[PDB]
């Protein structure tokens, strides 16, 4: 789960990464991004069964050169898949990751998220060899900006 | 001491043309990810041991 | 003496084999975790270390730093002078070195 | 080395006693056996992948 | 001939001059030093390797032009032309792609020029001399961040222990006899003073700063 | 072996004593498909040493690079 | 260009023997036909060479999105896999620990250590001391080895 996470603290626009987040949660957001392009590619075959079946259909753009005919189905494919991705993340959807995201930490900065996954470590002796952050080459520490609520 | 550390195996890929069960085989396989567990000696391929069980079939002279 | 002449301490195996001489098998041999379940759990060690494990972190570094020395007489002044003071017995109790 | 010419392999089992208990006349017995299988073997052979 | 040797005459021309209107000529050894390097067009002069690669050209392109000539798979594949059946159709871009892949027949002529060799164990022994090495060589190393961060670290600290090292001898030429003797001393000496001499106080006896 | 500091009697590898020998491979096909010489170049280093990297990427943020 | 003749024997003349004097234009020959060719490919290399700068520019990016990544915190540079199953893997940690505890014979030799008979002479009478015999060899951390 390596996704990049635009939060609105307020009138804030924060950031954090699915890696800080607990396990747990990141399946069901993964689980979320991953029925976006069902809704996406479910949307553009309603956009492209409707659009055919009007430019056909009704005798008043069915009477129109073949490349307005095919501009409207086109325009109504990808369209119909645009509608379908706003009402699956605006019904409840945009809400429910924010929910999700409950407890993480968030940057002011996409530039400042870091991704658990890419940072450095190392088996600290001095505690049963458990993987550490705090390696003999660090100097102050993270100090990110606050803990995201919702 | 130079006896001793000559023994510590080194790093030998897996990777094999030369060996026919392993150029047929190894169409078959899956390369998973090899997540770091933070050293610098993680054996993800085998070792260039004579006795090492995916590398006997190599001749070390 | 033979030249190809090894002592180990630890049980092995060799292979039954004809062309052939290794090692096969490793007596009473336990598979641990898999790399990704290590990985996940490592990552839940990172992830609190992260977010509960910072404040406080840079005197503490100071005092593993100073201990890291040859001399005793080194690392006292190293705690005098960059950790504002710190004991000697007082700092060890911190990073686990007391018994 | 009962096969070579001057043969400098001392260690090679030409400073032992070594007996054995095959058949006797051993270049008149034992020894053309051992060629009459190898020319099965590869009359067999010949005979398979031809 | 080609223009290369054409180039050596209008050099040579006078040194042509030289060795064959007068010593060619001439008798005795330096006629027959001037007959034997007289300057003109070669003797046996043809180049084996230019005409090598001309000859392996035409051989090998004449291979090119009949493994690339195929009938086409996908033509093949909807019986109206020119094949209804053919069973090894699925053979037709062996050869064409096998000679395509021959352009990297030198861009990626041995271990070198198929990886990053640095990372490689023959990589080790050129660097000692084409000298044999264990084969966990490449994996007995220091951390090259201690080689070069300690080499900077070092001498940056000697730019401030040369300003203490200054100050310490300031100090210590102000200093009585007595105090440089006792001090930092060992417990069990008595101090005994010796016959004052005349010894400069000199830092670097090299005029260096 | 000798500049590592083991003086050498004799030379090659037909051990006249009491050791093993490791003659070159028949050439032929039965020893041909069993067996293959090693290859230098696939001995390589632990790709591990590319993780060292991951400080190269904190230090640049550190500094604000 | 001329070349200089010693004259040390006459010429054979043209007209009655020819043929000794056609080789050097034929071969020169043979070059133009070649300088043709070059020159014709001026525009197939160019463009060639000139797609090259351009897939220049985004190779450069590429790699700074290999390296780096998305946010700059790593790529796909940072990624490594095997085929190696988890039998395999653990097979191999403890091949580690083996040759880690697997010694030679013997040592070094005694004769290129200091001595106990000299030490006596020098003034030091060493103290005997007893083997450890309780004692068990084991590996370290997996990433000591
Ligand atoms: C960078 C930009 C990149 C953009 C990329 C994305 C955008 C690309 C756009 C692509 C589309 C461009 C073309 C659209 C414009 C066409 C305009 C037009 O004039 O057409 C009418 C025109 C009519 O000609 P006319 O004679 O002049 O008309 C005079 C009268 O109107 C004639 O009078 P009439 O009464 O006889 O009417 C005849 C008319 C009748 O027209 C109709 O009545 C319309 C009926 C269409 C029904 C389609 C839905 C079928 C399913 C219904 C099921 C319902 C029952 C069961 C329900 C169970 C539910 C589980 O004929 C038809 O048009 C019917 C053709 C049926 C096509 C069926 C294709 C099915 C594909 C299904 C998969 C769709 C996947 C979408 C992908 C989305 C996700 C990626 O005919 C054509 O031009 C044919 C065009 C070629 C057909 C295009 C369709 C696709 C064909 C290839 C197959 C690809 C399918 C996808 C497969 C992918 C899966 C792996
Ligand atoms: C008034 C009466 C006065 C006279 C009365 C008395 C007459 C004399 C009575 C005899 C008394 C007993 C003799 C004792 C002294 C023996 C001294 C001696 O040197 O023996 C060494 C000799 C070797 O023994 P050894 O060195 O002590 O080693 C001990 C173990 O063998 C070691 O154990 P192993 O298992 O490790 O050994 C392997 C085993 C291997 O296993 C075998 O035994 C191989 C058997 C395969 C062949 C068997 C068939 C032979 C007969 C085929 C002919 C059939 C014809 C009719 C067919 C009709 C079909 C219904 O043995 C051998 O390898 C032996 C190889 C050396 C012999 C092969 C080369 C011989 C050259 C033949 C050329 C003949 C050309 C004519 C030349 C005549 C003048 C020299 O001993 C014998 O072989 C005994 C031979 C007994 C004769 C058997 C019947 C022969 C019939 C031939 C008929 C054709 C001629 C017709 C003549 C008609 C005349 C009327
Ligand atoms: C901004 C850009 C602007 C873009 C717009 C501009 C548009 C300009 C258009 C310019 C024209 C482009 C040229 C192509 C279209 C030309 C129009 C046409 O009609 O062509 C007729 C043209 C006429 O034929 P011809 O002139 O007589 O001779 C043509 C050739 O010289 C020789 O012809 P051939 O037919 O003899 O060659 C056949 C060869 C052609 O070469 C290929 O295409 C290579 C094909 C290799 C892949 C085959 C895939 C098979 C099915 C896989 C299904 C899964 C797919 C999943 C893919 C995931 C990918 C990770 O394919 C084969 O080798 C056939 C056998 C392959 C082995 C079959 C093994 C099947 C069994 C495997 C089973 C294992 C899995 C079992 C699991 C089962 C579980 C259910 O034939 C062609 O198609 C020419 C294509 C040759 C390549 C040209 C490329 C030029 C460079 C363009 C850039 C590269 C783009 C291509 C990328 C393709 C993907 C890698
Ligand atoms: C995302 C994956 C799924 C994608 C969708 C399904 C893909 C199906 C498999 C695609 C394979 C592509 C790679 C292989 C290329 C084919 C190789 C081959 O042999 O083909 C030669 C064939 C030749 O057929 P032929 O009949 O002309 O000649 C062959 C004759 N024999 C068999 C005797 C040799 O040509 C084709 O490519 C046909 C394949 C058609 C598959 C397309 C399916 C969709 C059908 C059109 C849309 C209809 C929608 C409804 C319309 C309603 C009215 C408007
Ligand atoms: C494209 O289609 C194909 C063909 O055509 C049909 C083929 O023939 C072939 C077959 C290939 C061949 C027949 C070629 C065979 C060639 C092979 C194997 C390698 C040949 C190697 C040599 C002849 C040795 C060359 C050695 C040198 C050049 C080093 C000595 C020269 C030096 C140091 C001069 C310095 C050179 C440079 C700075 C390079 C610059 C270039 C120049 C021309 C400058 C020249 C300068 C002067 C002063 C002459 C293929 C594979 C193919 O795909």
């Amino acid at each position: 789960s390596n996704i990049f996470l635009e939060l609105q603290d307020g009138d804030k626009t924060v950031y954090t990464h699915t890696s800080l987040i607990e396990e747990s949660k990141q399946e069901q957001i993964q689980a979320i991004y991953d029925k976006v392009p069902q809704w996406t590619n479910g949307g553009r075959f309603l956009g492209f069964w409707l659009s055919m079946e009007a430019v056909n259909r009704v005798q008043s753009v069915a009477k129109l050169p073949i490349y307005y005919r095919a501009g409207i189905v086109a325009t109504s494919t990808l369209l119909g898949g645009l509608v379908s991705s706003l009402v699956f993340w605006k019904s409840g959807n945009e809400n429910q990751v924010a929910k999700l995201a409950n407890g993480a930490p968030v940057y002011l900065k996409k530039w400042e998220v870091p991704e658990l996954s890419k940072l450095y470590f190392f088996l600290d002796d001095d505690n049963n060899f458990k993987p550490s952050l705090n390696h003999h080459a660090v100097t102050q520490g993270r100090q990110y900006y606050k803990i995201y609520q919702h | 001491a130079t006896r001793w550390y000559g023994r510590q195996p080194g790093h030998l890929l897996r990777a094999d043309t030369y060996w026919i069960p392993n150029l047929v085989s190894q169409r078959f396989a899956k390369h998973q990810p090899a997540h770091w567990d933070g050293t610098q000696n993680m054996p993800i391929f085998r070792l260039a041991d004579p006795k090492h069980k995916d590398s006997y079939m190599v001749q070390f002279r | 003496m033979q030249n190809t002449t090894n002592i180990v301490h630890v049980p092995v195996h060799m292979g039954h084999t004809h062309y052939f001489d290794y090692i096969d098998s490793f007596p009473k041999l336990k598979e641990g975790p898999t790399l990704e379940e290590n990985h996940i759990t490592n990552q839940k060690i990172l992830r609190e270390q992260l977010i509960s494990g910072q404040q406080g972190l840079e005197q503490n570094l100071c005092l593993r730093n100073c201990f890291k020395l040859s001399q005793k007489r080194y690392i006292e002044f190293c705690l005098d002078r960059k950790c504002g003071g710190a004991d000697f017995q007082r700092a060890a109790t911190i990073l686990g070195y007391t018994k | 080395n009962s096969a070579l010419i001057g043969s400098e392999n001392q260690s090679d089992s030409m400073n032992e006693l070594n007996t054995n208990f095959s058949m006797t006349y051993y270049i008149l017995t034992v020894l053309p056996g051992k060629f009459i299988y190898w020319i099965y073997e590869i009359l067999h052979t010949f005979f398979v992948v031809c | 001939m080609n223009p290369i040797q054409k180039a050596w005459l209008k050099i040579l021309e006078p040194v042509s001059y030289v060795i064959n209107e007068k010593m060619a000529k001439r008798t005795g050894i330096i006629g027959k030093l001037g007959r034997f390097f007289a300057i003109g067009p070669r003797e046996y002069g043809v180049h084996p390797i230019n005409r090598m690669f001309i000859f392996m050209n035409r051989k090998y392109m004449a291979f090119q032009a009949v493994a690339l000539h195929r009938y086409s798979f996908v033509k093949s594949l909807t019986h109206n032309g020119f094949h209804m059946l053919r069973v090894f159709r699925h053979f037709a871009f062996v050869l064409p792609a096998t000679v395509l892949a021959g352009l990297g027949l030198f861009v990626y002529w041995g271990d070198d020029n198929k990886c990053y060799s640095p990372d490689r164990f023959p990589y080790l022994k050129k660097r000692a001399g084409d000298m044999a090495l264990p084969l966990n060589s490449l994996n007995q190393r220091t951390s090259a961040h201690y080689i070069e961060i300690n080499a900077i670290y070092g001498a940056e600290m000697m730019k401030r222990y040369h300003k203490v090292w200054e100050n310490i001898i300031e100090e210590r030429s102000k200093a009585t006899d007595q105090e440089k003797k006792t001090r930092y001393a060992h417990p069990s000496y008595q101090y005994s003073p010796l016959p004052v001499v005349s010894i400069p106080n000199v830092l670097n006896p090299l005029n260096l700063q | 072996t000798l500049r590592a500091g083991k003086n050498i009697e004799g030379s090659g590898q037909v051990h006249f004593g009491y050791h093993d020998q490791k003659w070159g491979m028949p050439a032929i096909p039965m020893f041909q498909l069993m067996y293959y010489e090693l290859p230098g170049n696939s001995i390589v280093v632990n790709p591990c040493r590319n993780q060292n990297y991951r400080l190269y990427f904190e230090m640049r943020k550190k500094l604000g690079i | 260009p001329k070349i200089v003749n010693p004259q040390l024997w006459p010429n054979p003349n043209k007209l009655r023997f020819a043929d000794l004097y056609k080789y050097q234009g034929v071969e020169m020959k043979k070059i133009n036909d070649s300088i043709k060719n070059y020159k014709a490919a001026k525009f197939y290399i160019g463009g060639i060479l000139g797609g090259c700068l351009v897939f220049k520019f985004f190779i450069d990016a590429a790699v700074d999105k290999y390296i780096f990544g998305e946010n700059g915190n790593g790529g796909k540079f940072l990624e490594m896999q095997t085929i190696n199953s988890n039998y395999d893997y653990y097979y191999n940690r403890q091949f580690q620990r083996m040759r880690y505890l697997t010694e030679d014979p013997a040592g070094d030799d005694p004769l290129q250590k200091t001595k106990d008979e000299h030490l006596v002479d020098l003034g030091f009478i060493p103290k005997v001391f007893g083997a450890n015999v309780e004692v068990r060899k084991r590996a370290p951390h997996d990433k000591y080895l």
